Protein backbone atom coordinates (compact mmCIF):
# COMPACT_ATOMS: atom_id res chain seq x y z
CA UNK A 1 0.00 0.00 0.00
CA UNK A 2 1.79 2.79 -1.45
CA UNK A 3 1.24 6.22 0.91
CA UNK A 4 1.40 9.63 0.15
CA UNK A 5 4.37 11.44 2.44
CA UNK A 6 4.50 14.86 3.76
CA UNK A 7 7.43 16.99 2.36
CA UNK A 8 10.11 18.14 4.70
CA UNK A 9 9.99 21.94 4.57
CA UNK A 10 13.98 23.80 4.33
CA UNK A 11 15.00 24.08 8.36
CA UNK A 12 16.42 27.82 7.63
CA UNK A 13 14.22 30.03 7.54
CA UNK A 14 15.98 32.02 5.22
CA UNK A 15 16.15 28.93 2.98
CA UNK A 16 12.07 28.91 3.04
CA UNK A 17 11.85 32.95 2.31
CA UNK A 18 14.17 32.51 -0.41
CA UNK A 19 12.54 29.87 -2.40
CA UNK A 20 8.97 31.33 -1.96
CA UNK A 21 11.00 34.49 -3.27
CA UNK A 22 11.90 32.59 -6.27
CA UNK A 23 8.55 31.53 -7.00
CA UNK A 24 6.71 35.29 -6.51
CA UNK A 25 9.95 36.43 -9.20
CA UNK A 26 8.36 34.22 -11.66
CA UNK A 27 4.70 34.87 -10.84
CA UNK A 28 5.60 38.81 -11.45
CA UNK A 29 7.45 37.90 -14.28
CA UNK A 30 4.29 35.91 -15.95
CA UNK A 31 2.19 39.16 -14.21
CA UNK A 32 0.13 36.11 -12.25
CA UNK A 33 -0.88 36.43 -9.12
CA UNK A 34 0.11 33.34 -6.24
CA UNK A 35 -3.37 31.09 -5.62
CA UNK A 36 -2.56 27.56 -4.24
CA UNK A 37 -6.26 26.60 -4.71
CA UNK A 38 -8.21 25.86 -7.79
CA UNK A 39 -10.39 28.88 -8.82
CA UNK A 40 -13.46 29.11 -10.41
CA UNK A 41 -14.01 32.81 -12.40
CA UNK A 42 -16.82 34.04 -14.28
CA UNK A 43 -17.56 33.40 -17.72
CA UNK A 44 -15.57 30.20 -16.92
CA UNK A 45 -16.39 26.72 -15.08
CA UNK A 46 -18.77 26.93 -12.38
CA UNK A 47 -17.49 24.71 -9.19
CA UNK A 48 -20.62 22.45 -9.55
CA UNK A 49 -19.27 21.98 -13.07
CA UNK A 50 -16.41 20.05 -11.29
CA UNK A 51 -17.47 16.45 -10.57
CA UNK A 52 -15.31 13.50 -10.57
CA UNK A 53 -18.68 11.12 -10.79
CA UNK A 54 -18.31 12.75 -14.50
CA UNK A 55 -15.09 11.36 -15.44
CA UNK A 56 -15.43 8.72 -18.12
CA UNK A 57 -14.59 5.28 -17.03
CA UNK A 58 -14.20 6.87 -13.06
CA UNK A 59 -11.67 8.34 -11.39
CA UNK A 60 -9.40 7.00 -8.43
CA UNK A 61 -10.76 8.64 -4.47
CA UNK A 62 -8.19 9.99 -2.46
CA UNK A 63 -8.20 7.69 0.92
CA UNK A 64 -8.45 9.17 4.12
CA UNK A 65 -4.84 8.23 4.75
CA UNK A 66 -3.80 10.28 2.23
CA UNK A 67 -6.08 13.60 2.18
CA UNK A 68 -4.82 13.62 5.88
CA UNK A 69 -1.39 13.63 4.07
CA UNK A 70 -2.65 16.65 1.50
CA UNK A 71 -4.32 18.68 4.48
CA UNK A 72 -1.21 18.39 6.80
CA UNK A 73 0.83 19.89 3.34
CA UNK A 74 -2.14 22.51 2.58
CA UNK A 75 -1.92 23.75 6.39
CA UNK A 76 2.37 23.38 6.10
CA UNK A 77 1.88 25.77 3.25
CA UNK A 78 0.27 28.35 4.80
CA UNK A 79 2.09 28.65 7.40
CA UNK A 80 5.59 29.13 5.50
CA UNK A 81 6.65 25.63 5.51
CA UNK A 82 6.75 25.35 1.45
CA UNK A 83 8.04 21.60 -0.13
CA UNK A 84 11.88 22.61 -0.70
CA UNK A 85 11.67 23.70 -4.08
CA UNK A 86 13.55 26.68 -6.28
CA UNK A 87 11.90 27.93 -9.35
CA UNK A 88 15.16 28.65 -11.64
CA UNK A 89 15.52 30.62 -15.01
CA UNK A 90 16.92 27.96 -18.02
CA UNK A 91 17.72 29.73 -21.12
CA UNK A 92 16.64 26.11 -22.90
CA UNK A 93 13.79 25.51 -20.87
CA UNK A 94 12.42 28.99 -19.77
CA UNK A 95 11.42 29.04 -15.87
CA UNK A 96 12.20 25.90 -14.19
CA UNK A 97 11.82 23.87 -10.65
CA UNK A 98 14.70 22.45 -9.07
CA UNK A 99 14.86 20.64 -5.56
CA UNK A 100 16.38 23.09 -3.30
CA UNK A 101 16.34 19.69 -0.63
CA UNK A 102 15.71 16.11 -0.53
CA UNK A 103 12.55 14.71 -1.89
CA UNK A 104 12.03 11.15 -0.80
CA UNK A 105 10.29 8.73 -3.19
CA UNK A 106 5.77 9.38 -2.56
CA UNK A 107 6.68 13.06 -1.18
CA UNK A 108 3.88 15.38 -2.30
CA UNK A 109 5.29 17.99 -4.24
CA UNK A 110 2.11 20.20 -4.65
CA UNK A 111 -1.49 20.43 -6.44
CA UNK A 112 -2.23 21.92 -9.97
CA UNK A 113 -3.69 25.16 -9.09
CA UNK A 114 -4.81 27.44 -11.33
CA UNK A 115 -8.94 29.09 -13.09
CA UNK A 116 -11.08 25.96 -13.74
CA UNK A 117 -12.50 26.43 -17.71
CA UNK A 118 -14.18 24.11 -20.15
CA UNK A 119 -12.14 22.81 -22.53
CA UNK A 120 -14.69 24.16 -25.03
CA UNK A 121 -13.81 27.36 -23.89
CA UNK A 122 -9.75 26.97 -24.15
CA UNK A 123 -9.90 25.43 -28.30
CA UNK A 124 -8.07 28.44 -29.84
CA UNK A 125 -6.22 29.14 -25.87
CA UNK A 126 -2.47 29.98 -26.75
CA UNK A 127 -1.60 29.34 -22.66
CA UNK A 128 1.20 27.17 -22.81
CA UNK A 129 0.32 25.72 -18.89
CA UNK A 130 -3.21 24.20 -19.57
CA UNK A 131 -3.72 20.50 -17.62
CA UNK A 132 -6.61 18.48 -17.96
CA UNK A 133 -9.14 18.56 -14.90
CA UNK A 134 -11.79 16.33 -15.86
CA UNK A 135 -12.60 14.21 -19.40
CA UNK A 136 -15.91 13.49 -19.93
CA UNK A 137 -17.88 11.41 -22.14
CA UNK A 138 -19.44 14.71 -23.55
CA UNK A 139 -16.83 16.98 -24.03
CA UNK A 140 -18.72 20.36 -23.65
CA UNK A 141 -18.92 19.05 -19.98
CA UNK A 142 -14.66 18.80 -20.28
CA UNK A 143 -12.84 21.17 -17.84
CA UNK A 144 -8.94 21.96 -17.71
CA UNK A 145 -6.55 24.13 -15.17
CA UNK A 146 -5.78 27.21 -17.01
CA UNK A 147 -2.88 28.88 -14.48
CA UNK A 148 -2.59 32.07 -16.85
CA UNK A 149 -3.47 34.46 -14.19
CA UNK A 150 -3.36 32.80 -11.52
CA UNK A 151 -1.31 29.97 -9.78
CA UNK A 152 1.22 28.05 -8.20
CA UNK A 153 4.78 26.49 -8.93
CA UNK A 154 3.16 23.54 -10.47
CA UNK A 155 2.52 25.28 -13.73
CA UNK A 156 6.76 25.49 -14.24
CA UNK A 157 7.59 22.38 -13.59
CA UNK A 158 9.23 20.62 -16.93
CA UNK A 159 8.29 17.87 -18.98
CA UNK A 160 9.93 15.07 -20.59
CA UNK A 161 10.52 14.90 -24.09
CA UNK A 162 8.16 11.50 -24.72
CA UNK A 163 10.09 11.09 -28.71
CA UNK A 164 13.81 10.97 -27.54
CA UNK A 165 15.49 6.70 -26.96
CA UNK A 166 16.28 8.66 -23.81
CA UNK A 167 13.99 11.04 -22.64
CA UNK A 168 12.08 9.21 -20.12
CA UNK A 169 15.00 8.68 -18.12
CA UNK A 170 14.74 12.19 -17.05
CA UNK A 171 11.15 11.33 -14.92
CA UNK A 172 11.44 11.88 -11.17
CA UNK A 173 8.12 12.77 -10.61
CA UNK A 174 4.20 11.90 -11.92
CA UNK A 175 0.76 13.80 -11.76
CA UNK A 176 -2.21 12.18 -10.83
CA UNK A 177 -5.71 13.06 -11.00
CA UNK A 178 -7.62 11.78 -7.66
CA UNK A 179 -11.33 12.54 -6.37
CA UNK A 180 -11.13 14.67 -3.31
CA UNK A 181 -14.93 15.19 -1.96
CA UNK A 182 -16.08 14.29 -4.90
CA UNK A 183 -14.24 16.36 -6.84
CA UNK A 184 -11.02 16.27 -9.75
CA UNK A 185 -7.66 17.20 -7.90
CA UNK A 186 -4.61 17.22 -9.60
CA UNK A 187 -1.44 15.96 -7.68
CA UNK A 188 2.45 16.25 -8.35
CA UNK A 189 4.47 13.25 -6.51
CA UNK A 190 8.13 12.43 -6.52
CA UNK A 191 8.41 8.79 -8.34
CA UNK A 192 11.86 8.44 -6.80
CA UNK A 193 14.06 9.99 -4.48
CA UNK A 194 15.65 13.48 -5.54
CA UNK A 195 18.48 15.30 -4.69
CA UNK A 196 19.16 18.91 -3.86
CA UNK A 197 19.84 20.93 -7.07
CA UNK A 198 17.83 18.14 -9.10
CA UNK A 199 15.47 19.33 -12.04
CA UNK A 200 12.03 18.30 -11.69
CA UNK A 201 10.48 16.11 -14.54
CA UNK A 202 7.29 14.82 -15.28
CA UNK A 203 5.08 13.31 -18.20
CA UNK A 204 3.10 15.81 -19.57
CA UNK A 205 1.02 13.39 -21.59
CA UNK A 206 0.22 11.07 -18.61
CA UNK A 207 -3.00 10.62 -20.31
CA UNK A 208 -3.84 12.26 -23.71
CA UNK A 209 -1.23 13.24 -25.96
CA UNK A 210 -2.08 16.87 -26.00
CA UNK A 211 1.39 18.50 -25.37
CA UNK A 212 3.99 18.77 -28.16
CA UNK A 213 7.26 17.72 -26.78
CA UNK A 214 9.52 16.50 -29.72
CA UNK A 215 12.00 20.08 -29.00
CA UNK A 216 12.13 19.67 -25.15
CA UNK A 217 15.53 19.16 -24.01
CA UNK B 1 -4.27 25.21 -31.60
CA UNK B 2 -4.40 24.46 -27.78
CA UNK B 3 -1.57 22.15 -25.98
CA UNK B 4 -2.93 20.48 -23.06
CA UNK B 5 -1.04 18.68 -20.00
CA UNK B 6 -2.90 15.76 -19.35
CA UNK B 7 -2.36 12.82 -16.19
CA UNK B 8 -4.18 9.10 -15.85
CA UNK B 9 -7.27 8.93 -13.25
CA UNK B 10 -6.73 5.62 -12.40
CA UNK B 11 -3.65 3.21 -11.94
CA UNK B 12 -2.53 5.51 -8.52
CA UNK B 13 1.15 6.61 -7.89
CA UNK B 14 3.42 3.24 -8.31
N1 LIG C 1 12.17 19.48 -21.20
C1 LIG C 1 11.89 20.70 -21.68
N2 LIG C 1 12.71 21.24 -22.60
C2 LIG C 1 12.43 22.45 -23.11
N3 LIG C 1 11.41 23.25 -22.81
C3 LIG C 1 10.61 22.70 -21.88
C4 LIG C 1 10.76 21.46 -21.29
N4 LIG C 1 9.76 21.23 -20.36
C5 LIG C 1 9.05 22.33 -20.39
N5 LIG C 1 9.51 23.27 -21.28
C6 LIG C 1 8.92 24.57 -21.60
O1 LIG C 1 7.93 24.87 -20.64
C7 LIG C 1 6.63 24.98 -21.25
C8 LIG C 1 5.59 24.35 -20.34
S1 LIG C 1 5.08 25.29 -18.87
C9 LIG C 1 6.51 25.14 -17.77
C10 LIG C 1 6.97 26.53 -17.36
C11 LIG C 1 7.75 27.31 -18.46
N6 LIG C 1 9.05 26.76 -18.85
C12 LIG C 1 7.79 28.82 -18.12
O2 LIG C 1 8.90 29.44 -18.43
O3 LIG C 1 6.79 29.37 -17.60
C13 LIG C 1 6.79 24.30 -22.60
O4 LIG C 1 5.88 24.73 -23.61
C14 LIG C 1 8.24 24.64 -22.97
O5 LIG C 1 8.42 25.93 -23.55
Amino acid sequence: RRRLLPFVSSEDPAQRLKQMGTLASALTELQMEFSDDLTYSSGMAPRSANQARFEEGGMQVLTKEDIETLEQCRAMCKRGDCPPLLVVFDSREGFTVEADGQIKDMTFIAEYTGDVDYIRNREHDDCDSMMTLLLAKDPSKSLVICPDKRGNIARFISGINNHTLDGKKKQNCKCVRYSVNGECRVFLVATRDIAKGERLYYDYNGYEHEYPTQHFV
Amino acid sequence: KAARKSAPATGGVK
